[PDB]
């Protein structure tokens, strides 16, 4: 058991429109896959209910969770979410920069307005409150109060805009002060009107059933690889639809980097909240979270709809891998997980771990001669073993017989762990290095050491030590059984 | 990508006493082989005879590393590969096992005879210990 959300309490803590978590149960059941979504600014729910237009890749400025703007995006991104970190806000800004310039008549910005009914909801939430009628140079205000210990709003009684300064004293992230200004919120142009951007949905990830990656593949081009007369390369044919059909993700140039079983699941998804009277198109409208390499992020909350139409809520990260891993990886479902996890992300700079089943599993495997040299790549801050390695892995072993397999193997295995030691005992060239000839020992090893595990446990300090040639592999004959 | 680059250099430090990085077209697979994609000897007689083909085919870094430029390219995979593993991997034991190929096959839609199954398994095996790890599963789907 895990400790996690269950229905209404989770669909409620996902932030997602209740009327539209409904209409993806259908398209979850429907289709057998999982639909597992990330957060949702809460204070942009009833905005998209109410049909508020959702912000797509050509907007990448945060919505704001607080204050008066709080549900939209701020211009000023010291006015959404990031509001205090400098460098944040500074992105939030230059990223908002680039929308109104490098989309000039596609993204704009108008003035917040904030009608009477929106007051109320933002005053439920305890977000703002309305309070004392101020008047300045004949039009009159009333000064919207927040918990904020910088700036200071109002609204006016005339247009219902909204307006905003620095108190007195107080300075801005940025080093600025200023009085009495319009908050400004980014727009999308629809049909020659400026409509303002809110929260979208963000995929976290989408998993169908391997049973439904089939009915992608062209029931020709599978009877091929399938009915081949082989039963090696065949598997490959097998493999290989799978890669195609069933992973290798590509641009699009709006939706970000999806497949085409995701760009396809996208248009369900939007048709479906569409029909529930939503207007202002699109509601989920960029690929999923694990494509979103550069800048990976880890929420702690995962909303996950199953093909049963349940509703989940991971509570931690150490949980939302754990559901995965029970639930979707090991049940038949197609998944993958984003290829910067385990790395450091290079845009963000960002650590997220997940269980890699490849790396376990590394100790008890010796290395092929690329992943060799790649080693010895990626460690030049600051020979002749690459073959014994692609010795034993060498792909015609396909004619042998597992005992002989295991045999040529732990031979070419030892003969590897040979190179590998003529090189510790020589020259003191770099203690970082070293450090590494050491892993593929232990290595090299155990898994020699596994295979002789059907046959061993010191039998090294009587085998071949130092001739040549075919001669040696004949000694080895004996000194196995 | 720029790591899809690096890498290669440290074939050019492995066997060549030509001391400033200077091998033939008799001995310049042994450095393909030894690293990745692996082409028999009709696809390297006329990849390289076209950059650099003067009298004793001049063999450096500008070339190499331009030859991979366009063979490991669409093969871009490793990555759209290691995911395959992945997904046939359901137990998490780190190697496919013949179940674990069964599964993914009978859901695929091929029913496969527990038999097959069972050859399919020691054919990609290579080391021999009935299981295909990660390093076999990558061999099996290139060379
Ligand atoms: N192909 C992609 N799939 C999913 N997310 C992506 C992709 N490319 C980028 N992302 C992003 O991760 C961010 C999440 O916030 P945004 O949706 O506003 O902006 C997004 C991008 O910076
Ligand atoms: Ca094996
Ligand atoms: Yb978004
Ligand atoms: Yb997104
Ligand atoms: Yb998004």
């Amino acid at each position: 058991r895990i400790d996690v959300l269950k229905g209404e309490k989770a669909l409620k803590a996902s932030g997602l429109v209740p009327e539209h978590a409904d209409a993806f149960k259908k398209i979850a059941r429907e289709l057998n896959t999982y639909i597992l979504f990330r957060p949702v600014n809460k204070l942009a729910t009833n905005l998209i209910k109410s049909g508020v237009a959702t912000k797509g890749l050509n907007v990448h400025g945060k919505s704001s969770d607080w204050g008066p703007v709080a549900g939209y995006i701020p211009f000023d991104q010291d006015l959404s979410k990031k509001h205090g970190q400098q460098l944040a806000v500074e992105k939030g800004n230059l990223e908002n920069k680039k929308s109104i310039t490098e989309h000039e008549g596609e993204i704009g910005k108008i003035p917040l307005k904030l009608d009477h009914l929106r007051i109320e909801e933002l005053k439920e939430n305890g977000i703002i409150l309305k309070g004392k009628k101020e008047i300045d140079n004949g039009k009159k205000y009333y000064l919207l109060e927040s918990n904020n210990q910088v700036y200071e709003f109002r609204i006016s009684d005339e247009n219902n805009e909204v307006q905003y300064k620095t108190k007195e004293g107080k300075i801005t992230v940025l080093g600025e002060k200023f009085n009495w200004r319009n908050i400004e919120v980014m727009a999308k142009n629809v049909e020659g009107v400026l409509k303002p951007l809110t929260a979208d949905y963000d995929l976290f990830a989408l998993a169908p059933s391997l049973t439904e990656i089939k009915k992608q593949i062209p029931q020709k081009e599978w009877d091929k690889v399938v009915n081949t007369p082989n039963s090696l390369e065949k598997q490959k044919g097998v493999t290989n639809l799978l890669i195609k059909y069933g992973i290798e993700r590509k641009p699009d140039s709006t939706k970000g980097t999806l497949s085409n079983w995701q760009k396809q699941m996208l248009d369900r998804l939007n048709e479906a909240v569409k029909y529930t009277g939503y207007t202002g198109g699109d509601v989920v409208n960029h690929g999923t979270e694990q494509d979103n390499e550069e800048f990976p992020e880890k929420d702690n909350e995962i909303f996950i709809i199953n093909p049963e139409g349940e509703f989940i809520l991971t509570k931690n990260w150490e949980m939302t891998g754990r559901f995965i891993e029970k639930n979707i990886t090991g049940k038949d479902y197609l998944y993958y997980f984003n290829r910067s996890y385990n790395k450091i992300a290079p845009g963000n700079k960002a650590y997220i771990e997940w269980t890699d089943p490849i790396t376990k599993a590394k100790i008890n495997t010796i290395p092929t001669s690329a992943e060799f040299i790649k080693n010895l790549s990626s460690i030049r801050r600051s020979k002749k073993i690459a073959g014994y390695l692609s010795d034993y892995y060498n792909s015609a072993n396909h004619i042998f017989s597992q005992e002989k397999k295991r045999k040529i193997s732990i031979f070419r295995g030892i003969q590897a762990y040979n190179e590998i030691e003529n090189v510790l005992k020589s020259k003191q060239i770099a203690p970082e290095y070293k450090n590494y000839f050491q892993y593929l020992k232990e290595r090299i090893t155990n898994q020699v050491q596994l295979l002789l595990t059907h046959q061993f446990k010191l039998l090294y300090k009587q085998l071949n030590f130092t001739e040549n040639e075919t001669d040696n592999f004949e000694v080895f004959q004996k000194i196995i059984d | 990508t720029e790591e899809q680059i690096a890498e290669f250099k440290e074939a050019f430090s492995l066997f060549d006493k030509d001391g400033d990085g200077t091998i033939t077209t008799k001995e310049l697979g042994t450095v393909m082989r030894s690293l990745g994609q692996n082409p028999t000897e009709a696809e390297l007689q006329d990849m390289i005879n076209e950059v650099d083909a003067d009298g004793n085919g001049t063999i450096d870094f500008p070339e190499f590393l331009t030859m991979m430029a366009r063979k490991m390219k669409d093969t871009d995979s490793e990555e759209e590969i290691r995911e395959a593993f992945r997904v046939f991997d359901k137990d998490g034991n780190g190697y496919i096992s013949a179940a674990e190929l069964r599964h993914v096959m009978t859901n695929l839609g091929e029913k496969l005879t527990d038999e097959e199954v069972d050859e399919m398994i020691r054919e990609a095996d290579i080391d021999g210990d009935g299981q295909v790890n990660y390093e076999e599963f990558v061999q099996m789907m290139t060379a």
